[PDB]
């Protein structure tokens, strides 16, 4: 189903501030993709979202509850697995 | 006025990368042409199909000139329908003043050519249809990929048998293969099982006896019911059927490769498709210049929805524009590598 | 529906139209004679056709930021609204 | 009394809902006569017919084996030709036991080339019943002959019918589709364990390929290397979907011809009747009650089997008696009148 | 013996909550006496008739055929049309085909344009028995017969058919109206397998608009040119509702005079029979039983199909008819 390099979908965008919310089951720790051990959502790694053939960067700015969007507390105050994503820049072609 | 290559295959590269929207395929005699085995394709194309009948066989002469007079250039599928109508007529011999049963001879002996021109292996797994076949097993998508054939050939079972492809062409045996009809409206099929339709038939049809019962297998000696629709009183219609039908699903996609258009029952088919739903898109893609294709510019400006792509023209939304030749997607091994590409 | 079409006005605030994406999803194309436009885009431009005018607006919000209140709290799980805000229009 | 019997059959198979399934032994072409003729006689038919078309072998087997049939034969030569310098019992210069494998598979793929007769083969009785049946719970078929009359008359009835293979003349095995089981319920299944007359090995790997019979080599009782696995599966998947459908809420089964000579049968479906108490085996015997040993111990050992024969019925583990439904155009008849 | 199974269909008939129709074939109205004579032809008075107004074809035709009927000398005549120069093959000149064709369409057509009688018409009794019943499962009727006496009587009791077209004197063919099938109970619904008079074809398309009889061009027998995507002249449709009529829940159904001479009826009757398992065909034979060798081969094939005959009856594949006769026990069964 779902490829590897996987963390979440977009549900929230605002011009130049991105929310994402993490679509792994559990264990939020230690994804291995080829070979190598990198760490879910943290605050100084970068995120990828490809756009048909080009594909946006992005750092990670917030984690937490913070990132959760303005009526989405009020209606739980107990959720909390969104990361806010900045863009940067893209690759093009 | 002027389009640009890169927009337009960015376009499709997010096209394919769907995995909800259903898509479907239509193979022509000009995609075998563009693979060879020897010096020469290892399938000709129509017009060498008919120049081979032709210098291989004046009384034989005489019924290509009798269907030039009201039609240009005949082909293989106008001979096959004028014997076909020949021999419903049971004293039709006079028109051609050659007795009454050297039709039937010239039937067997054109079928029997014909055979034996096309059950040709494809050689070597580097064959594009390979690399259609890994494209299909890459996404498991939420529809499955229907695939539409007008050739005679079986170069795409042996290419989906070789990488282990599901598939169900309407036909339920393992010995005599008989024509189910009730599974094929009923259509509760495995989500991954695809499906292969030959609208022009292929080389396993055989016809039975006074049962007249249509089924599949080893082809046999002295028969092949390789007819485009031949005459009935059928799956020809069952298939057309189910085309339009898929053709009215939501947001559904077609592409056509090596295509010329040159056909008005399947044209008909797709302009009624077009118009009675409006979300459906068909990438007519084309190997030579567009001044060749007078029905498919046609269709391209009565239609809105229909993209055609050419050597050096281009007809996007009812306003043909030229490129900024170009387009290398028309051949078909430049469409499968691109589809391995995004598979990748 | 007639093509170039995205969804129903259900909010009005004055100058702050709240706009429902229709069910069919998973698109996100909407192609358009040729070439497609990605649907509800942060700079894009919508249009709405009263009966012999047309009003346009510009997007500003797309997601969990526009759906009203009380939607949210009947399902948390659905963000398929965007906020429009209005620029002008084109007259006769 | 056989009366009550008969109509508890009737109102436990005729009511649709537990799922239903038949396995079909060698005895089955034994019922059908042709020109006052079998049309495939029993196996020891087959066995003195190979005997009459090099006894050598047949003695040394015989040393330490009771009258042997053919499959022992074709594995015993296998066996031999497993290893390279096996001709020591033999002579030498080894081509006997080449030769004689070859002549045996097409002399038995000709032997069992027969064409079924006209519309009157209890087959299409069979045929009938089902499709006069559109329960959810589908009607999967084991056999042992190898054979194409089942599914001959099957496809003579237009119905369909799913045996694990996809494709076309070089259809392949398609394994996964066995066992995510999502296919249509009017679709069936047909499972033949000891193989076709029509399957064919490849030299690049074993791919059991299903298609046009090729000429002269076939593969019968499928008994070489098993390590690879997942190739050359099918044997192995047969037994495994028989287990399945021996467990799970089944509270309907029914046997025709069965010899009870088979062990890597009697032990999977003893193993099968002690996990499910719950379903059932209508295991007939068509001969005398005293003819199958190893049934009677079975009937003694579990009481969910039920054994009848011609000499009497055994039923919940206990020996009874009377005071018809052994020959199998007789049963066809019984089903045509169930479903009528 | 006869009472059993008068009783059963006196039953059955009495067995609402099922759907319930007729095949009327051409012997119905040939058994029917007009001035001490038939109302309408047989087949082979109407050959005798055709053959009294260049019987080169029909020699031809009888190498390899029996002697023939109309309808194959007419479907002879149009395939030798679409082929242009046929002429060559029988004789010259293929222009007599086209005054053959005409004059023959003519000569049907003042044929079959015959009135209906008085109220002592037994299809008056049909209609009368057919409205008496309030069920809610309608009645569709399929007919064989080239003349529209049935649709005469039916519009002289007011009693609500519908025959797939609808307009004024070029009224057209409503196709989806058998799509969705969407018609309230009351109404009842009929077809004609071969047509009649009425139908004519159209220059610029195949329309078979149906209206007021045009001179010289009408529409027998479909069975012209089927590439222009259906709707041309389709018997199709009217085959498919057959066929979705049998795919409802089982009813035994009957027919009139039926000779079991057409194999396409008879291949979609025995698909239909056996798809669905208690499907029963009560078709009759007001002749011999011996002369019906389809219909004994079908009873013997389908259990299920039910066979009655003067001499005999095949009965559950065993073996052991007046149009008015039928007509009066269904008025007796109906008080």
């Amino acid at each position: 189903t779902e490829a590897s390099t996987y963390i979440g979908t977009v549900q929230d965008v605002n011009g130049a501030n991105i929310r994402v919310v993490l679509d792994i089951n559990t264990i939020s720790s230690l994804k291995f993709v080829d070979g190598q051990g990198y760490r879910i959502g943290q605050i100084g790694s970068f995120v990828r979202i490809p756009i048909g053939y080009i594909n946006l960067f992005g750092i990670v700015s917030q984690v937490g509850a913070g990132a959760v969007p303005d009526k989405l507390l009020e209606v739980e105050p107990y959720g909390h697995r969104w990361i806010s994503v900045q863009l940067v820049g893209e690759e093009g072609i | 006025s002027y389009y640009d290559t890169t927009q337009q295959l960015s376009l499709l590269k997010h096209v394919l990368s769907e995995d909800k929207r259903p898509i479907a395929f239509i193979i022509a005699a000009g995609c075998p042409v563009s693979i060879r085995h020897n010096d020469a394709p290892l399938i000709p194309d129509v017009a060498g199909l008919t120049r081979k009948i032709s210098d291989s066989f004046s009384l034989l002469m005489k019924i290509i000139q009798n269907l030039k007079t009201t039609i240009p250039n005949p082909t293989i599928e106008d001979i096959l329908s004028y014997i076909r109508l020949l021999q419903q007529i049971p004293m039709s011999g006079k028109i051609h003043d050659v007795e009454n049963s050297v039709i039937n001879a010239l039937e067997e002996s054109i079928c029997e050519l014909i055979e034996e021109e096309v059950n040709v292996d494809l050689p070597g797994n580097a064959t594009p249809y390979h690399k259609i076949a890994a494209w299909i097993n890459s996404i498991n998508r939420e529809h499955q990929v229907e695939i539409f054939t007008t050739n005679y050939d079986l170069l795409m079972e042996q290419a989906l048998e070789e990488l282990n492809v599901p598939y169900f062409d309407g036909f339920v045996g393992s010995k005599r293969a008989f024509f189910d009809i009730r599974t094929i409206e009923e259509n509760k099929l495995p989500s991954r099982w695809s499906k292969l339709w030959k609208l022009h038939g292929s080389i396993n049809w055989q016809l039975d006896k006074q049962t007249q019962t249509i089924w599949r297998g080893t082809p046999s000696k002295g028969c092949s019911l390789i007819h485009p629709s031949h005459l009935k009183y059928m799956p020809y219609l069952v298939m057309m059927d189910q085309l339009k039908l898929f053709l009215n699903q939501p947001s559904a996609i077609l592409i056509t490769c090596g295509y010329s258009y040159k056909d008005q029952h399947i044209n008909e088919v797709l302009s009624q498709g077009l118009q009675t739903n409006p979300n459906a898109l068909i990438y007519g893609l084309q190997y030579d210049v567009l001044e060749n294709y007078q029905e498919a510019k046609d269709m391209a400006l009565k239609r809105s929805n229909l993209i055609l792509l050419a050597k050096d023209r281009a007809i996007i939304g009812k306003k043909e524009g030229e490129w900024k030749l170009f387009f290398k997607l028309g051949d078909f091994q430049h469409l499968a590598s691109f589809l391995e590409e995004i598979s990748q």
